[PDB]
């Protein structure tokens, strides 16, 4: 429900909610599932990557709805480097305005400071690298694409 | 526009140099002393 892929970002905390006829081994089978899928790359520095949660009461639909009824139902909220990398997008596009300072005077014609739009953008490229940071792992590698002579 | 090319805010600075390492344990122990021994069930003296 965001437009990032996520196999261009890289998994870093979950958090799964469960509603209606669930059961705990199933939920384990089907989180151990995501696990040993590790294409679905989590963060190497938290290996214990998942939250979870389990409640009794199905979802209810709203009359006038479009969303099928279901015994049960899957909430997640994701932490991953993927919503970082649309961030630094909604920053570049910042960056354009301000390197023409297009609409600054909607703003300083409040009393704000030019000096704060200066000040956020930089805040937010130290953002960008503190995420860049944390996408670099450290994770070990797995074989060579090629053998070798003797 | 060059924005000087901005670095992080805050990050694993402090661990640059941890690992970390491990302590020693050996145990290993001490013989107790046996050695004041003798039997009375016979004869030393009454034997002559």
């Amino acid at each position: 429900m965001v437009k990032c892929d996520p196999r261009h970002g890289k998994y870093m905390a979950c958090c799964l909610l469960y509603r209606g006829d669930v059961v705990p081994k199933d939920v384990n089978a089907a989180i151990a599932t995501i696990k040993t899928k590790r294409s679905i790359q989590f963060v190497d520095w938290c290996p214990t990557g998942f939250k979870v949660g389990i409640n009794y009461q199905p979802p209810t639909v709203v009359p006038g709805g479009d969303l099928a009824k279901v015994q049960r139902a899957v909430c997640m909220l994701s932490n991953t480097t993927a919503i970082a990398e649309a961030w630094a997008r909604l920053d570049h596009k910042f960056d354009l305005m301000y390197a023409k300072r297009a609409f600054v005077h909607w703003y300083v014609g409040e009393g704000m400071e030019e000096g704060e739009f200066s000040e956020a953008r930089e805040d937010m490229a130290a953002l960008e690298k503190d995420y860049e940071e944390v996408g670099v792992d450290s994770v070990e590698g797995e074989g060579e694409e090629e053998g070798e002579e003797y | 526009p060059d924005l000087k090319n901005v670095k992080s805010k805050i990050g694993s600075t402090e661990n640059l140099k941890h690992q970390p390492g491990g302590g020693k344990v050996q145990i290993i122990n001490k013989k107790l002393d046996l050695s004041n021994v003798q039997s009375k069930c016979g004869s030393k003296d009454n034997i002559k």
